[PDB]
C-alpha cells in the first residue's frame, strides 16, 4: 500500500525573548551628563 | 546561521542568563575579556567558565580556544552576537571571547555555578 | 512680544522632548512593543518604566520620527 516509488521529506516543523542592552561606564557617565545636562538647561533657560 | 561550525551555542534566553552574569562579574571584577587574556584565564587555570561569539569573523580565531577549554576541562558557550557580548562586558569595542574567572569570596559565586551548570548541559 | 516664551521654550531641547514624552502612552507591553519594533534596545541594564519611556522620547527625537510616522 505504501510508496516505495519515491521518498518523504515533510513537515520541518519549529519564543520571543526580551534583549537587554548593557552598556559602558562611559556612556552611563555621558548618557546621565547629557540628561541633566537637558534637565539644568530647561530650568536655567526657564527659569531666565 | 552563525556559521555551522561554532558549537555549542545558547538559545536567547539562556544567553541573556549567561550575558547577565558577564556584566554582573563585569562589575565584580571577576571578568577577563579578550582572546589573549581569555587564553591566560584558561592557561592559569583559574577560569571558571568561557563565552565566545558565534558572529565574529574569522572565526578559526575564536575556534583556537575550544580545544584549550576541552584540555582544561572548563565549559564554555557561544552567545550570538559579538556585539551584545562585548556591550556586555562593558566595551563599547565588540569583544569575541570573554572569561569568568574563580573567586572564592564572591557574591555571585552561586549564579556562576547555575550559569556553568547549564554550560555543561549545554556541551555534550 | 517678538520669539514668544512659548517658542523659545518649545525651542528649548530638554521641553521639546517632555512634549513628545505626553505623546506617548505609558504600556510595559506598548512601551516595550514601539521598541521592539523600533529595533533599538529592547531592556537597558537597569531601568524604570519612567526611564523607558524618557528613551523612547529621545530616540524619537534624535531620529526625527513620530508614533504617527512608525505606527
Amino acid at each position: 500500500h505504501p510508496s516505495i516509488r519515491y521518498v518523504a521529506h515533510p513537515l520541518p516543523e519549529k519564543a520571543k525573548v526580551s534583549i537587554k542592552a548593557y552598556l559602558t561606564q562611559h556612556e552611563r557617565k555621558r548618557l546621565r551628563r547629557n540628561r541633566r545636562k537637558m534637565a539644568r538647561e530647561a530650568r536655567e533657560i526657564k527659569i531666565k | 546561521a552563525p556559521n555551522p561550525k561554532a558549537f555549542p551555542l545558547a538559545d536567547a534566553a539562556l544567553t541573556q542568563q549567561i550575558l547577565d552574569v558577564v556584566q554582573q562579574a563585569a562589575n565584580l571584577r571577576q571578568l577577563k575579556k579578550g582572546a589573549n587574556e581569555a587564553t591566560k584565564t584558561l592557561n592559569r587555570g583559574i577560569s571558571e567558565f568561557i563565552i565566545m561569539a558565534a558572529d565574529c569573523e574569522p572565526i578559526e580565531i575564536l575556534l583556537h580556544l575550544p580545544l584549550l577549554c576541552e584540555d582544561k576541562n572548563v565549559p564554555y558557550v557561544f552567545v550570538p552576537s559579538r556585539v551584545a557580548l562585548g556591550r556586555a562586558c562593558g566595551v563599547s569595542r565588540p569583544v569575541i571571547a570573554a572569561s569568568i574567572t574563580t573567586n572564592d569570596a564572591s557574591a555571585i559565586k552561586t549564579q556562576i555555578y547555575a550559569v556553568k551548570d547549564k554550560i555543561e548541559t549545554l556541551l555534550i | 512680544q517678538n520669539e514668544s516664551t512659548a517658542d523659545i521654550l518649545k525651542q528649548l531641547p530638554h521641553e521639546r522632548l517632555q512634549a513628545v514624552l505626553e505623546k506617548i502612552p505609558e504600556e510595559d507591553l506598548e512601551v516595550r512593543r514601539l521598541l521592539s519594533i523600533l529595533k533599538k534596545p529592547e531592556v537597558v541594564e537597569n531601568e524604570d518604566v519612567q526611564q523607558r519611556r524618557i528613551r523612547l522620547a529621545e530616540i524619537l527625537m534624535v531620529d526625527e520620527i513620530d508614533l504617527e510616522n512608525i505606527n
